[PDB]
């Protein structure tokens, strides 16, 4: 039924949700795939064509949501060749009834006849719309007797069916009969063939599977299912003006309606068996090929750092070698400015390994990799290592506050003589698989020196450990979690809780002194002519 | 404004055979796209018209299957597949699309009875109650004849009476498809008493010989 | 059950104003979508749409007769009124009123129709005479008997048998206009011969224009 | 030969051009191809290793151009496994001699012995360099008697040999003999085996095919027969300290030195297999995928412009449809901001076709494509069109001021009612191939009305026509052309800058030409073409100053200006430069 508009034709269609442009077409074009069309939501454009007749025998309605030259819903011009003697001679618009918005323009079609005969005011609604029909067809045949002067062609079957519809007062202006019994529904654009939503020729707003409706089936509804906002399973999306259950062609559902691609601040997600645009949140996913192995870069240096801006996945590994940090005079790569390392604060996943053998001495924490959540380890370093932290004598805390999974590989943390807080760390939580002979943690600042100088996990960190001092560096919280901060209370009584996480409660959850304020967050959890 | 014209001005069909009636209009009956309010009505003898078909091709609730309707613009056709005995009457076409609603002139559909039926004849003498008034009306009755073609001759004392009789004919019966006819002879009381033998002679196809029913003035 | 009744004078003098009243039941002209129409039929001629009134008080008329027609409504009385001025003998016809309910069809439910005759002449009631066979003219099995409705002017006259119980075999003939200017008809019926003594056969004629009801026995001439 | 750094251990070479790092290596590793290494230019790092002996017998020099922890050219740390017994114990440094700069750090080698036994001040040249040697073994055998108390190991062939190379004060350092006549070349790093730059063990600056040199062979050299710098036959480039003919694997030349990638404002050019970083000249080429058939874009729209910034090529086509210009409410693409069209002002070449069916109404020319010079027509549009301009009613001139070649396809220019200046265009100059049934130009502003209204090519344009009004829009100039603008004459015989003419284009005279009032200041670019020289005269050339220290094939070239301001050779035995021709006025 539906088809986005502009040689063959995927136009065995009835409505073109767009413009119909016919340009630079020769005489030998199968324009028969258009016969079925009977609504054009944009304009119709016919220019630079050599074919003799334009078959659109079923077209009745041209909406003109978009108009050509800001004036015309139909535009027909220069459809002739002088050398060839091929030219347009007829517009087969026998059945054309209503041009909702826009005018008509037919000029400079040397062999096109009879366009001057018809009455355009019977069709165009906007009477202030411009209508130009000139300089297209002299030495033209006169019209048939049966047509009585109004025709889309020489024959007697090519007459404009100009049948006056004197609708009744009660009828708001569109009717399928003469008396007040036969008023078209209010949602009908033009007339109708009956008094229902289904009987309209064209819809004033939206078409839901034949029924002309004011709004496509909305996403949330007070369906009384809970007497509140519910997911009417019967939900539909706008393909411009036709309600569809599933966006056809190759579209995506951005909120209420179909679109050709998600907007800038959103991304595609596989949801409800459909592709939906969900808001990007922090930042849209951006993968960026990594270093080492199949990469052309053996380390990150002053040439690669700016290639990792706004990256969420690394699609590979990350290497921080002293040749990249301090520069390379045999390659003439300059040294790296430590601030640029902040580029990695957006990284949440690394497909292969992470290798750190050098780091700016002032940086006492790899907190630039705080939001790292997963190290895949599908590519590995040295003797099968997914995480390697070596020879860092100015670092004092790991700082991987958001690391939760190392999908595969071995772990090596050795010779970071000033590093603490890693002793108490349940790696069995983070590393996937048996931690058997897979940990190589040696020669960091000994436990005793760390505890003596005060370097220990915050009391609210659970036995899982921590990635540094403070409550925000814990692996797991002993009691409850106020965001990234392990928190000791939860404000439940004197703020609800779920899965040992402290959250705020929905509006209208009456604050109650000494008792539960929320029992959960929501309209259904909080503890129109109303009272 | 709109002139309606039915084409078979009269129609005679054997039961079981088809029928076609046509309604041609002076202007197109198209009000709006897909809206042509052509209707076909049937008026049976001495009844109100019934609606048979609306919107050219849609049978109204109860109309049997044999009634069909086709047409567009200025030309439309009603079709009876198997004409039955109940279908006799006058068929009217009607337009409801334009301001002056208009009917067709009408189409008389008659029945062509398969077998021939003979007129059963009865004679009725003037009542004494009427003869008191001063006029005498004799009534000859021909009953249930199919070939409507029938003739009666009045005779008083074997004298053929001219200009003294009037006839009345029923409409075709929608069950038997038969007709009935009453001939009435009107005389002055004196002229009635002047003669004595009153007879009506019926000449009908189904009758091999002229049936004559008669009476004499004083018989009881 | 939607039923409509047309009422009005059976006789109207020329150039006077006829006033017909369609009373109905089974519906109301206040419901959205309802309309009542008036259609006349001259005797032996074709139907002619006259006027239509709707729940909107919206009125439509035949063009040729627009000036003379006036249609009115009263939902409280379930009644529709039509008024026609300058009555001419040509206007002599049977006037039906009709219901228009569905927008896809018109004229679904019809009334029986009241008969209006336009003439300067005066109403006359019929003379009813019994038509029995002569007992010597013994046809055979079937016996015919009837009534002769003789001198009445306004045309509507109805003849029934046994107050409506006898309907099979009845033939009420079309009225013929006599030279006198008055109509005359005969209503006959054929019955089994020996049960002319088991059942009593009487005819009921009503000439409402002259307010004339008559029931006459058609007993035998047997002597 | 020479290997690169740690990684781009099978290094069968002599010098390591970088740092030698041995980390997380097993005891069973094969470290024997490293025994032919003799020089390490960076530092030596050895950590987390399990092997028992570090075999570096032939290593003699560690330059320390890069030093570990910014303080040490040698770093040995944590080469022991506490749970295991496989650890390090020995550094097989038999022939180590000199560490040029940087210190030493040997700590936490639980089984490494005899590193407190060796005098590092013999080796380390930097007296202020930091030396740390601590916590390397807890119970180790004493040193062998032969070694006298200084050893790299336990054996008597493992002794630190302390230098006996005595030198006279003249050698000012190292020598291959005790007498003043036996001094090492000034370019020798450390000692030598003879007085030449070939005899050095290590070079103080660079290494040209075995010769210690201060600079690699420069790319230009002074020819005395032409009195000018000409390309050097055996020019060589700087791979760190090795002067090479062809830069090493996966490298490019910047100016004199081998680099891995071109700098930002430079671009790679083949240059006969020798990859050169030549100036990008303002904008660096940036090819970009096109629109149309074979692409994911049916037109340029508000979601496309952003992907065309700084593009020089188009690798395809460019389509401008009304749906892209005015937006598409059915895909809910917004309309395009006309200013953003200026993105195409960098486009120099379009590989396929140009299709323009809608254009902003106020923009009366396709000046946004002013810098477009070539339409390839590899891909074509509709009936084989390479250039299509259609239905644009507010354009009055094309504006393709730089277009000079439509390589293939047909041209179609039609329905641009307000368009002029295209009537006179000699498309034979632009369209490659015969102009017959390949040009479809019709129903634009009729030529009579353009002529009457005065929209015609500027008088200074040639018969080839123009892309619009003025002298800048010409296809070719009737007389001369300065900076792509037609002009009546160059600035010969008057004006600034003084110019000459080449192929009908004006070019400024070389600086150091003296503006001649009344006569051609110069008959070409270059200093040998000036009528009169501004400052001095070296041979046939006008120069700002005479060659002083410019390098020829035989040596540095010094010349002096004479009283007539002509550069004349200087005295052979002149110390550096001169101010005259004799040994007296020398210097
Ligand atoms: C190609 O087409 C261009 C237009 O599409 C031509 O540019 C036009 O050049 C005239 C002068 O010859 C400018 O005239 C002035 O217009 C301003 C109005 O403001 C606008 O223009 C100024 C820049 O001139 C700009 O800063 C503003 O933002 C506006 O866009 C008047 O105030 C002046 O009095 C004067 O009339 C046109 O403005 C300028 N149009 C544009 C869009 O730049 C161009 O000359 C054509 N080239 C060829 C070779 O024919
Ligand atoms: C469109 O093309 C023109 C012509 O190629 C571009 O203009 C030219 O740009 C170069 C620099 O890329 C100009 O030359 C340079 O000028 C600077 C400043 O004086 C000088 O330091 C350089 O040594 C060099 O001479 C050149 O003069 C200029 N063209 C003219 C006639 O002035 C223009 O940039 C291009 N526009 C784009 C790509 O958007
Ligand atoms: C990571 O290390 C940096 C220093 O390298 C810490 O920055 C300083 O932290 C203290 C708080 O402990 C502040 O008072 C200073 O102002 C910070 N900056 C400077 C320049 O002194 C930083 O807090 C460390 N982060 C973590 C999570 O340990
Ligand atoms: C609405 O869509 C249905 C399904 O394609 C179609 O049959 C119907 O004609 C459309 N409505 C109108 C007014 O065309
Ligand atoms: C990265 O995201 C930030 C924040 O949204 C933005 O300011 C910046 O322009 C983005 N960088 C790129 C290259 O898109
Ligand atoms: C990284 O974590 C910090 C924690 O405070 C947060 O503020 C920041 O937004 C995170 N970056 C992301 C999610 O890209
Ligand atoms: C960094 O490390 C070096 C070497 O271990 C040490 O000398 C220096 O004090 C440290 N500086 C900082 C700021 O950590
Ligand atoms: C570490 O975490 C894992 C997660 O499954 C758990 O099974 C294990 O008991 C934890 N060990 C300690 C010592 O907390
Ligand atoms: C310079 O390189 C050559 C390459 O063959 C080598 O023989 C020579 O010893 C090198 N000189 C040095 C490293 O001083
Ligand atoms: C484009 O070129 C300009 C000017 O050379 C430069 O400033 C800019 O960084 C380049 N890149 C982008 C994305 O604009
Ligand atoms: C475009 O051309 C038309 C016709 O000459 C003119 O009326 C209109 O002002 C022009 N628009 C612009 C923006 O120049
Ligand atoms: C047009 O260009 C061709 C070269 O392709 C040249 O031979 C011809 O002379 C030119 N014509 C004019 C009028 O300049
Ligand atoms: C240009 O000037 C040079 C130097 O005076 C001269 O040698 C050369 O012949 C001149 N070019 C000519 C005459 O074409
Ligand atoms: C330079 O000195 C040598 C040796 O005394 C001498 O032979 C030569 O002539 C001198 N140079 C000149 C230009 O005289």
């Amino acid at each position: 039924a539906v088809c986005p508009g502009t040689y063959k034709l995927y136009e065995r269609c009835e409505v073109v949700m767009g413009n119909l442009e016919i340009v630079l077409t020769g005489h030998n074009a199968d324009l028969s795939f258009l016969q079925w069309i009977r609504e054009v939501t944009g304009y119709v454009l016919v220019a630079m064509n050599e074919f003799s007749t334009l078959p659109l025998p079923n077209l009745r309605v041209v909406r003109g949501t978009q108009v050509y030259d800001g004036k015309f819903a139909i535009f027909v011009m220069l459809n002739y060749n002088t050398n060839s003697s091929h030219a347009l001679r007829q517009l087969r618009l026998t059945q054309l009834t209503e041009i909702l918005s826009g005018g008509v323009y037919i000029e400079k079609n040397d062999k096109l006849c009879h366009m001057d005969t018809i009455d355009w005011r019977d069709i165009v609604r906007d009477r202030d719309a411009e209508i130009v029909v000139k300089d297209n067809g002299r030495s033209c045949p006169p019209c048939h007797e049966v047509c009585k002067g109004r025709c889309w062609g020489p024959g007697s079957e090519d007459c404009q069916t100009l049948t006056k519809t004197i609708c009744a007062p009660q009828c708001n202006g569109h009717c399928f009969g003469p008396n007040p019994n036969q008023c078209c529904h209010d949602e009908c654009a033009g007339g109708c063939s009956g008094p229902q939503d289904t009987d309209c020729f064209a819809c004033r707003h939206f078409n839901d599977s034949g029924a002309c409706v004011p709004r496509c089936p909305q996403p949330l509804v007070y369906n009384k299912l809970t007497f509140q906002l519910e997911p009417n399973p019967h939900t539909k999306y706008q393909y411009g003006g036709v309600c569809v259950a599933s966006c056809p062609h190759n579209f995506v559902v951005d909120q209420t309606s179909c679109v050709r691609a998600c907007p800038p601040d959103k991304m595609e997600v596989d949801k409800n068996g459909l592709k939906m645009c969900e808001p990007c949140g922090g930042l849209c996913p951006k993968a960026c090929e990594g270093t080492g192995s199949g990469s052309r870069f053996q380390t990150v240096d002053s040439s690669n750092i700016d290639g990792f801006v706004n990256c969420t996945k690394i699609l590979g590994n990350l290497d921080f070698l002293i040749t990249g940090l301090n520069g390379d005079p045999w390659h003439k790569i300059p040294a790296l400015d430590p601030e640029k390392l902040n580029v990695f604060r957006t990284v949440r996943e690394i497909t292969g390994y992470l290798n750190i053998q050098s780091w700016p001495p002032h940086m006492h924490n790899f907190s630039v990799f705080s939001n790292l959540t997963t190290i895949g380890g599908r590519s590995l370093y040295n003797r099968g290592f997914s995480l390697l932290i070596m020879k860092n004598l100015n670092v004092t805390s790991l700082g991987f506050r958001s690391l939760k999974e190392i999908s595969a590989g071995r772990i090596y943390i050795s010779a970071n003589r000033q590093l603490c807080y890693h002793h108490s760390l349940n790696w069995t939580k983070v590393l996937r698989g048996p931690t058997e002979e897979r940990l190589d943690i040696k020669h960091n600042r000994p436990r005793r020196d760390c505890v003596a100088e005060g370097k220990v996990c915050d009391p609210l960190c659970s036995s899982g450990g921590c990635w540094g001092p403070g409550p925000g560096q814990c692996l797991s919280c002993r009691n409850y979690s106020r965001g990234g901060v392990c928190v000791t209370h939860c404000n439940f009584l004197n703020e609800f809780a779920h899965e040992a996480e402290c959250f705020s409660c929905h509006p209208e959850c009456q604050p109650m002194e000494g008792t539960a304020t929320c029992n959960g967050s929501g309209s259904d959890t909080c503890a129109k002519y109303p009272d | 404004d709109i002139v309606m014209t039915q084409t078979p001005l009269s129609l005679s069909v054997t039961p079981g055979q088809p029928a076609s009636i046509s309604c041609k209009s002076s202007q197109s009956l198209l009000h709006s796209y897909g809206n042509t309010y052509l209707e076909w009505y049937l008026q049976k003898p001495g009844q109100s018209p019934q609606l048979l078909i609306y919107r050219v091709s849609n049978r109204f609730s109860g109309v049997p299957d044999r009634f069909s309707g086709s047409g567009s613009g200025t030309d439309f056709t009603l079709k009876i597949s198997r004409v039955e005995a109940e279908d006799v009457g006058v068929y009217y076409c009607f337009q409801g699309s334009h301001v002056p609603f208009t009917f067709g002139q009408g189409t008389k559909l008659e029945i062509k009875r398969r077998t021939v039926a003979a007129p059963s004849v009865f004679i009725f003498p003037p009542s004494d109650e009427q003869l008191k008034s001063g006029t005498a009306s004799v009534v000859c009755l021909l009953n249930n004849f199919y070939p409507r073609e029938a003739k009666v001759q009045w005779k008083v004392d074997n004298a053929l009476q001219s200009g003294n009789s009037q006839e009345s004919v029923t409409e075709q019966d929608s069950k038997d498809s038969t007709y009935s006819l009453s001939s009435t002879l009107t005389l002055s009381k004196a002229d009635y008493e002047k003669h004595k033998v009153y007879a009506c002679e019926v000449t009908h196809q189904g009758l091999s010989s002229p049936v004559t029913k008669s009476f004499n003035r004083g018989e009881c | 059950q939607v039923t409509l009744r047309e009422s009005g004078p059976a006789l109207v003098k020329p150039t006077q104003t006829l006033t017909l009243t369609c009373t109905f039941s089974g519906f109301s002209l206040s419901t959205y979508g309802m309309g009542v129409g008036w259609i006349r039929q001259p005797p032996g001629k074709a139907l002619e749409w006259l006027a239509n009134i709707w729940w909107n008080d919206d009125k439509y008329y035949s063009s040729s007769l627009k000036t003379r027609l006036t249609i009115s409504k009263d939902t409280s009385k379930n009644q529709v009124v039509l008024t026609m001025t300058n009555m001419d003998p040509v206007d002599t016809a049977t006037y039906y009123c009709v219901q228009i309910a569905n927008p896809y069809w018109y004229f679904d439910v019809w009334g029986q129709g009241t008969t209006v005759t336009v003439s300067s002449a005066s109403t006359k009631g019929p003379s009813v005479f019994p038509l029995a066979p002569s007992s010597k003219s013994t046809s055979g099995g079937t016996a015919a008997l009837g009534c002769l409705v003789k001198d009445y002017f306004p045309e509507p006259v109805t003849v029934s048998w046994n107050s409506g119980a006898l309907t099979s075999g009845v033939h009420t003939f079309p009225a013929v206009l006599q030279s006198s200017g008055l109509y005359s008809l005969s209503s006959v019926v054929t019955v089994p011969s020996s049960s002319l003594g088991t059942q009593t056969y009487i005819c009921n004629v009503n000439h409402k224009p002259s307010n004339t009801k008559v029931d006459k026995k058609v007993e035998p001439k047997s002597c």
